[PDB]
């Protein structure tokens, strides 16, 4: 975790996140 | 330039020390605590960027969205769908090759931008 440009940022997201992403990505 | 080595140009850029991606990829950057850039290659030669992000509020919006839903000549454009449940998906499509981490740094703070209005850096 930094800040970047005024955001507070991680590596990582929340498992469901991952999920949404891994639909989205599997339907194109 | 590899996916892999952008990636790392990127977090890099950021001030992160690695973007972890799984199997296929697929990596995210968690944007104060709440938003999700999402990371993956989508074809040889190509990534792409994109967060869900809320609700749409009207009809207004769709007009606003589909009037700027022209082709460029810029890279990193912000394009926006919607999802089954009315989500603005935003996204961008950029050539692994021809980005750097500092124009995916710039797709990721327009993406955020655009949600919330719903080698050395370049910045």
């Amino acid at each position: 975790e930094t800040t970047f440009q005024g955001l507070t940022i991680a590596s990582g997201a929340r498992e469901s996140e991952k999920v949404f992403a891994q639909t989205v990505l599997s339907h194109v | 330039r590899t996916y892999s080595s952008l990636l790392e140009e990127f977090a890099t850029e950021l001030g992160l020390e690695e973007i972890e991606t799984n199997e296929l990829g697929h990596g995210a950057v968690t944007i104060d605590k709440i938003w999700v850039v999402h990371l993956a290659p989508i074809n040889e030669k190509e990534l792409v960027a994109f967060m869900r992000a809320g609700i749409l509020t009207g009809q207004s919006q769709l007009y606003d969205i589909l009037r700027k839903n022209l082709f460029s000549p810029l890279s990193g454009v912000i394009r926006c769908a919607l999802d089954k449940d009315d989500h603005w998906l935003l996204w961008s499509q950029l050539n692994i090759n021809d980005t750097s981490g500092t124009q995916l740094a710039s797709v990721l703070t327009s993406l955020v931008d655009k949600a919330v209005t719903l080698r050395p850096s370049s910045s």
